[PDB]
């Protein structure tokens, strides 16, 4: 708690600086939201295969969105971008990152090692080496400390919801990681325990149910529609006992905000 | 671009390349150039060192000025500092580092570290060799190759961290979690070393390092450090040394100095003083900024 407020304050500054351009997809000639969902869902599978941290997945997605915010990319190269992003995220975040050989392997030899490493370099150049970006995950773990008391199901369900938001650029590109985390945390808390966004988090974050509402109504729909979404890797992942099988919990019919 | 730099000489060597002193031909600025040669692509250590140094602008952190990004090579451009604290202490033999300079250096080190921690970075390799000093009385944290961005609360991170002599007890005992306190332990050891000009805990192995610590500060029990006896590499067979009169650990140290050192070497990482809080310690009440004369 010595640095908890300083760090939170600093992450609130950095997330604004690391934010992708909300409208970049309409500026993309060849790729679409659906193609991006397919990529992100595949990254979830890659994270599962190699048992990577959730943070690593969140970082890779941040890098991809920032990259696509200024670089036009043909659909045949979208996976190369995602692959180099996941490699960078792993190098940054993981104790034992997978080897390049492994990232080359999971693209089904769609690309060569040389291509992957050249893309790694280009991603680094385009992001100005600014890889230490705040994620939904980093805000959630802070918010979790305000539980009374802590509840594993709430924590896993908030992680699950925050992860679902990575899939759909529309609508989640328009929300900051701290806001999505607040929506995910309130939604999870309310689903499991019936409780709401705690007063202590209003003091910490300045966010209220009112300011969270737009993100929250988006996230509630996403939660309700999750069983029918084209992409299912995250639901499959959160069946694991590692996450207390929270994807099997029923979403609430209404939120009453 | 590299064309504007004239290489003066080699000055160091890392694990992925060498450090050169160079000068900017156009502006005159003297710099250090860390060259990182590029089959796993850009090394993870360089990815962390660069991303984190870019965000860490502070008078007491070595300044990354630029990154030069060719196909086969990565050049990190730093402000040049003249000498490291280790070389300085060796050259200060029979003179000692005067207390006002020790105090100023520690105060500066603590500001640089508080800034790292406030920005969610662990350094993880604080030792005299990685602390650089200039001809103006400054000292700065350098080599962030082993650093990492942490989260709140922390996850389990890499176990193989911190040069052994400077390595905190919660790392040696295999704790699932460590955080900012590990860097304060290191600075504590360095504070003591500036005073005595010898390493405080010069162990040759992990168990030797633990025993040296125990013999100086007492073998920790549940009273001094709740939870210690259940830690993964704690052993009930550990000899049980009494804690030393702390004035004997660093004899030349005054009352305020001993108080501060003892809080930096507190066993429980939870109770170990933060860099931030340490800045207000009465030890620093009369701190100034002496300018030592470097031999080179
Ligand atoms: N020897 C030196 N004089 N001035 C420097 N900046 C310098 N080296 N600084 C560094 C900085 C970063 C690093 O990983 C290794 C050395």
């Amino acid at each position: 708690p010595d640095y908890h407020e300083d760090i939170h304050t600093y992450l609130r500054e950095m997330e604004v600086k690391c934010k992708p351009k909300v409208g970049y997809m309409k500026k993309q000639p060849d790729i679409t939201n659906s193609m991006r969902a397919i990529l992100v869902d595949w990254l979830v599978e890659v994270g599962e295969e190699y048992k990577l941290q959730n943070e690593t997945l969140h970082l890779a997605v941040n890098y991809i969105d920032r990259f696509l915010s200024s670089m036009s990319v043909l659909r045949g190269k979208l996976q190369l971008v995602g692959t180099a992003a996941m490699l960078l995220a792993s190098k940054f975040e993981e104790i034992y990152p997978p080897e390049v050989a492994e990232f080359v392997y999971i693209t089904d030899d769609t690309y060569t090692k040389k291509q992957v490493l050249r893309m790694e370099h280009l991603v680094l150049k385009v992001l100005a080496f600014d890889l230490a970006a705040p994620t939904i995950n980093q805000f959630l773990t802070q918010y979790f400390l305000h539980q009374q008391p802590a509840n594993c199901k709430v924590e896993s369900l908030a992680m699950f919801l925050g992860e679902l938001s990575l899939i759909d650029a529309d609508p989640y590109l328009k929300y900051l990681p701290s806001v999505i985390a607040a929506a995910a945390f309130h939604l999870a808390l309310y689903t499991v325990t019936g409780q709401s966004w705690p007063e202590s988090l209003v003091q910490k974050t300045g966010y209220t149910l009112e300011t969270l509402k737009p993100c929250l109504l988006d996230l509630h729909q996403t939660y309700l529609r999750a069983p029918q979404h084209a992409q299912q890797s995250i639901r499959e992942k959160y069946k694991n006992s590692k996450y207390h099988g929270v994807s099997l919990l029923n979403p609430p019919e209404t939120l009453n905000v | 671009s590299m064309e504007n730099f004239q290489k003066v000489e080699k000055i160091g060597e890392g694990t992925y390349g060498v450090v050169y002193k160079a000068r900017n031909k156009l502006t005159g600025e003297v710099v250090a150039l860390k060259k990182i040669r590029l089959t796993e692509g850009v090394p993870s250590t360089a990815i962390r060192e660069i991303s984190l140094l870019k965000e860490l602008n502070h008078p007491n952190i070595v300044k990354l000025l630029d990154v030069i990004h060719t196909e086969n090579k990565l050049y990190l451009v730093f402000e040049f500092l003249h000498q490291d604290l280790k070389k300085f202490m060796d050259a200060s033999a029979l003179t000692g580092i005067p207390l006002p300079l020790i105090k100023s250096y520690l105060f500066q080190l603590l500001q640089g570290l508080a800034f790292c921690h406030s920005h969610r970075v662990l350094h993880r390799d604080l030792k005299p060799q990685n602390l650089l000093i200039n001809t103006e009385g400054a000292i700065k944290l350098a080599d962030f190759g082993l650093a990492r961005a942490f989260g709140v609360p922390v996850r389990t991170y890499t176990h193989e961290v911190v040069t052994l002599w400077y390595r905190a007890p919660e790392i040696l005992l295999g704790c699932k979690y460590y955080s900012t306190a590990v860097d304060i332990w290191s600075l504590g050891c360095i504070f003591a070393e500036m005073v005595t000009r010898r390493a405080l805990f010069p162990g040759d192995s992990e168990i030797d390092q633990l025993f040296r610590i125990f013999r100086t500060l007492g073998t920790p029990d549940e009273v001094v450090w709740p939870g210690v006896t259940s830690m993964p590499d704690y052993k009930p067979s550990f000899p049980k040394w009494a804690r030393q009169d702390f004035s004997k650990v660093v004899p030349p140290l005054d009352e305020d100095g001993r108080s501060l050192l003892s809080q930096m070497l507190h066993y429980d990482p939870n109770k170990r003083i933060s860099a931030k809080a340490a800045l207000a310690h009465p030890f620093f009440q009369d701190v100034t900024k002496p300018v030592p004369h470097l031999r080179l």
